[PDB]
């Protein structure tokens, strides 16, 4: 009663009928069959990052040329668990999925190689290990590219350092626009867990 | 010594990729490296915390200020504080976001955009991936009060449907239904603390709605034409409104804060889609008011 | 006679013979600071707390100190307002003397401290928040603390600052960044950027003449430390 | 006698040379043979040595000299060896190249060809192949000297950036930072050898800095414009400076000689691609200067 404060904590509960535990393993049963626990398992699957990329013909073009601008986004898994976390260690597998409308005077192939991240084009060599495909029988470029680093983990847009783990560099002969999609390999994982940033909804754009 | 062949015709599909949207199963990804067997180690002395730090267990176990309010000896009693917070002393219970604010810039003489900016706390920020949630939520309401501010307040459920004001662009509370005398708080679940010496108390409110799982829509696109999604998405409203009036010498101020956090245990979810009409779009801030943000469309 | 090779700290030694080296008779003890105080090492001296900052609220207020959490930051014009920002551990070397008893090493793994003593008078209330957040003037822009709402802001890791029920925190700053052994010698280290948030605005009453004040000061000190390599240079 | 199908549809994808750059996994190249099980022998009575010749612990510890330096009376104490070798005294710990030599030609009257030739230590040459590595470094410093020469000469560590000078075409030394009293050698580990009658020593430099792997750039490309990758490569440099002067007499001579080997144990590397913005081009004599060499290029 006198003058001062105290803490007391108090987690004081509502509607008490079952456990809790145990009615979600029969909700889960009825409306879904999977049972999504980890987030880690959700850097497994290929999210369609792109829907359109026209790339010019004989240009041997890396994927940082749409990895900065596709990591603001958050459209994928990726990037939207970007935003929750701070360092990332693993090897990112790529699908690219073929929509050009071919041509038959020509013999249309698709190469894939090797660059450490954020080098320009012409400041790095091509024998390395590489992966071909040829898109009038494979449509799809199955490529996955490892963890070849300096440092056990990397932090998200990093200072003036450059080149200090791998990435891909893509190389096709006719234009061929296609759709990417992404997620990371067998043991890719995020750590040091932040708070979040914020979200954008509808964007209607009434006229007053 | 070279035999004929005794294995059955095999049967044959071309499907290149065949379910790459499922996180278990053999793919057929190439990799670029020297070994097939490309083995990175466990999680040992990588990240400096030993706590498995992507479970949605601790992903949406992690605490957040919803709420900061302002009650005065001004405001009345039996009635939750109208602040123009507009939520405030109505905070909806369940997981995904319930506010917005709008940005209003120009484009022409005559033509502006709204675009809906919502807060997230770490509860909020994982069910805008998923489609459907059930959840437990968590509620740690605290008083922000000095040695010599006493008083009873209130905090009680209700299940069901949430009173509104829809607007041309967002969705208010409506206190002209909260007031009274006209709701009485006598049959539901409640808690009434005391403000003499208890500061805390953690307010666990179980996930019971007549559905298996509600909806993660929340506030997008909640106006005046599109709102059905918005009731079917919370199974009701916590409502702090306070018992006795604020007793507060001339020393002390008259204004004290009731910080709301929140955060949802047990947590399991549907689909991995969005149900909103609209891509995870993170909002990025602009440097510039002038300028606009790129948005996301619908096109393939 | 062929074999001298002798090792001091961090030396060695290449000579034909012993060369007819000659000491004290006997190894007598003598004054006794020995038995004053046992020795300091260094990585006992790298765990003293050092008064780095004195921050002073009064409610108030003109200044920015309390303007509280935004609750939506809509543009990087109006960023989130704070008190003060602790670029750790480039504070916390320079500080108290110790870049100057750490000098010709070259690496170091350390843990920083963080205690903030706090002392105001019973008839003042409020609340604060000590985030820390890594590589927060590093990363793009939207990651960091000063651009995301007040949901995303307490949403960092730290611990929460009440007046009347909190005079002393314990915050544990891990070694977290991704180069092994935090360079020196050409340093820019500024790994974890630390921060300080209000929350609520500090409140008393309105009349004036009446100094509502709060004082806050911090603290800070290494922790698990090792430091390896030898070198001769250093930054100054 | 004759039943119906019972397995299910095999699933296809029509990938020709799946994973074809890994040295594991049965590879589908058809053998232009009489026998399907087409054995060699092993490795008995055919190559005239019993150890294994081609792992990177035996083709890396395979000494080769780097220096050959002359130590004058004239040359003061406390200040590394300048010769115009240019490194000589300063030595870079760390197993890619670290020296140039540059042939220039004539095109028109106007226009010349600068290429870059470099040594190749053996333990320099297999990391030209890969991109990071990691290894273990040795020395063994050799004192070429009569039965008269004496003297005292410190060899000391240091970790970090080195000293340079950025030229137009390549990176040399900076003796004006080395010597003094302006770069004491008091905290440094050192080994302080004697001319009297010790000769030789190996001087073992293991590998610590900050990094999991340094890269095998080294000197490629290296002068004003692009010198990131040379400072990110080497963890620092030994560095070969008297203490005591050389005391020789009129009747043998006063130059003396001291040779730098260099190999490296306990090597591991990283990727097996070059790291460096050319392939992996072996520099070809020419017959005559005015000739020129083809040089390999980026197209695909």
């Amino acid at each position: 009663i006198n003058i001062g404060n105290k803490t007391n904590e108090n987690v004081i509960s509502f509607f008490d009928s079952t456990d809790a535990e145990t009615q979600n393993h029969n909700a889960l049963m009825k409306g879904c069959g999977e049972f999504i626990v980890n987030l880690r398992t959700l850097l497994r699957t290929f999210r369609t990052i792109t829907d359109n990329w026209i790339l010019q013909a004989n240009t041997k073009t890396p994927i940082t040329d749409l990895t900065n601008t596709t990591d603001a986004q958050g459209r994928d898994y990726m990037s939207y668990l970007s935003y929750l976390y701070r360092f990332y260690r693993g090897g990112r597998r790529y699908k690219f999925f073929n929509t050009t409308p071919l041509k038959q005077s020509q013999t249309c192939y698709i190469r894939s190689f090797l660059i450490p991240r954020n080098y320009s084009a012409d400041e790095i060599n091509v024998d390395g290990p590489s992966h071909i495909t040829y898109p009038v029988i494979n449509p799809v470029h199955e490529v996955e590219v490892p963890f070849y680093s300096q440092y056990r983990k990397i932090p998200i847009a990093s200072t003036s350092d450059k080149g200090y783990d791998s990435s891909l560099m893509y190389f096709s002969n006719t234009a061929t626009t296609q759709i990417v999609a992404r997620a990371g390999n067998d043991d890719f994982t995020f750590g040091w867990m932040i708070g979040p940033p914020q979200l954008q909804g509808e964007s209607r754009s009434v006229a007053p | 010594s070279k035999p004929r062949n005794q294995q059955q015709v095999c049967p044959l599909q071309n499907v290149p990729a065949w379910g790459y949207s499922l996180y278990k199963g053999i793919d057929m990804s190439v990799p670029l490296a020297y070994d097939p067997n490309n083995e990175l180690g466990d999680l040992k002395d990588v990240f400096p915390s030993a706590v498995d730090e992507m479970a949605i267990g601790y992903v949406c176990g992690n605490p957040a200020v919803k709420h900061v309010l302002t009650w005065k000896t001004t405001d009345a009693i039996q009635k939750p504080i109208a602040n123009g917070d507009d939520w405030g002393g109505v905070i909806p219970v369940g997981m995904p976001c319930y506010s917005k604010s709008i940005r209003t810039t120009r484009i022409s003489a005559t033509e502006n955009r709204e675009t809906e900016v919502m807060d997230a706390a770490p509860c909020e920020y994982v069910a805008n991936m998923f489609s459907y949630w059930r959840a437990t939520m968590c509620y740690r309401i605290t008083v922000v009060k000095t040695a010599f501010h006493t008083g009873r307040l209130e905090i009680f459920f209700e299940p069901g449907v949430i009173p509104v004001k829809p607007t041309v662009n967002n969705i208010g509370p409506d206190q002209d239904r909260l007031t009274g005398a006209v709701a009485p708080s006598d049959n539901n679940y409640k808690y009434i603390l005391d403000l003499t010496n208890d500061t805390e108390v953690t307010i666990r409110v179980p996930f019971v709605s007549n559905k298996m799982f509600l909806k993660t829509a929340g506030i997008y696109g909640a106006n005046s034409e599109n709102n059905w999604n918005f009731h079917e998405s919370f199974s009701g409203f916590l409502c702090i409104r306070p018992v006795t009036k604020l007793m507060a010498p001339d020393t002390v101020s008259d204004n004290v804060s009731i910080v709301v956090w929140k955060w949802a245990e047990d947590v399991v979810v549907v689909e991995p889609k969005p149900l909103t009409s609209g891509p995870t779009q993170v909002y990025r801030p602009p440097p510039t008011a002038s300028t606009a943000v790129e948005v996301l469309n619908v096109e393939l | 006679s062929e074999n001298s090779v002798e090792t001091q700290e961090i030396t060695t030694f290449h000579d034909v013979e012993t060369p007819n080296r000659i000491d004290t008779p006997m190894a007598q003890d003598t004054s006794s600071a020995r038995n004053m105080d046992d020795t300091h090492s260094i990585i006992q001296f790298l765990q003293r707390p050092v008064l780095i900052d004195n921050i002073e609220i009064i409610a108030g207020t003109t200044a920015d100190a309390n303007k509280p959490l935004s609750r939506y930051v809509l543009d990087q014009q109006n960023s989130q307002k704070y008190v003060r920002s602790w670029t750790l551990p480039s504070t916390v070397l320079r500080a108290g003397g110790k870049a100057q008893k750490l000098a010709n090493f070259k690496y170091l793994r350390c843990d920083v401290q963080v205690k903030l003593v706090l002392n105001a008078n019973p008839f003042v209330a409020g609340r604060m928040y000590l985030a820390y957040s890594p590589y927060d003037d590093k990363v793009d822009t939207a990651r960091s603390v000063l651009q995301t709402s007040r949901a995303g802001v307490t949403g960092y890791p730290g611990v929460e600052l009440d007046f009347q029920l909190d005079n002393s925190v314990e915050m544990t700053i891990p070694y977290a960044s991704f180069q092994e052994a935090y360079d020196l010698v050409t340093g820019t280290e500024d790994f974890v950027q630390l921060y300080l948030f209000p929350i609520t605005p500090v409140l008393g009453p309105k009349s004036e003449s009446e100094s509502s004040k709060v004082d806050i000061s911090v603290y800070m000190w290494l922790s698990n430390i090792s430091l390896v390599i030898p070198t001769y240079r250093i930054n100054p």
